[PDB]
């Protein structure tokens, strides 16, 4: 029933260009904090 | 107490789940290996830390 749709998705590193060294380095440290916490909960929730 | 809490690095209280494999191995040697006599207090404690290092190898290696 005539349902056209186009999505454009762009490589994420293009975002980080538009901010400062400081906010990026702040971001990286918190993503590192996400990653370890996320890894724990997933493998925890998987096996039980 | 004479048996402390295991999951403590640099005097910060953690849980065993919130440690790195590195931090555990360091903590194991800190309690089971003696600096004054330059020896493992009991041979079984060496085995324990040894098996844990094997486990680390087992986890992270890709090929045989």
């Amino acid at each position: 029933g005539q349902k056209g749709g186009q999505a454009i998705v762009v490589h994420p590193d293009y975002l980080y260009g538009a901010i400062t060294e400081d906010r990026y380095n702040e971001y990286v440290a918190k993503v590192s904090a996400r990653e370890k916490s996320a890894y724990k909960f997933f493998h925890n929730g998987m096996i039980y | 107490f004479q048996k402390p809490w295991f999951a403590t690095v640099n005097g910060q209280a953690r849980d065993l789940a919130t440690m790195t494999y590195e931090e555990v191995a360091k903590r194991l040697v800190e309690l089971m290996f003696i600096r004054s006599t330059n020896s493992w207090f009991d041979v079984t404690w060496r085995t324990f830390t040894g098996d844990f290092l094997r486990r680390v190898e087992e986890r992270f290696t890709k090929s045989k």
